[PDB]
């Protein structure tokens, strides 16, 4: 069932909210 | 285990990739990780014909194109910095 796997796929598309934020500065 | 297409799945398993790379602080390998998935994910945009799903990834897209650009900043900083 190609659709099933591809709403699979992109319903469980890793995220980056856990990240820590990169600052930039001099 | 490379074939053609299946542009969504090879976005997806590359940006897997940069968020381990990404937590572990090792942000040079991380950000070719994001770009090499986010030009496989941008493919896959551009052949969804499902709207939900089309909106979902570009959702993501976003996210991940932020994420690098983060990264980015950072690395050509440390460059700059290291001269």
């Amino acid at each position: 069932n190609p659709e099933k796997m591809n709403n699979a796929k992109v319903a469980n598309m890793p995220s980056t909210e856990g990240l820590p934020s990169l600052p930039q500065g001099e | 285990h490379m074939s053609t297409g299946d542009f969504l799945t090879k976005g997806i398993e590359l940006v897997q990739k940069a968020i381990d790379l990404d937590t572990a602080t090792q942000y040079e390998e991380a950000y070719t990780a994001y770009y090499n998935g986010l030009d496989y994910l941008m493919l896959a945009l551009k052949y969804e014909k499902n709207p939900k799903s089309k909106d979902l990834i570009r959702a993501k897209f976003t996210e991940y194109l932020n994420r690098a650009e983060q990264l980015k900043k950072h690395l050509e900083s440390e460059e700059a910095n290291a001269a």
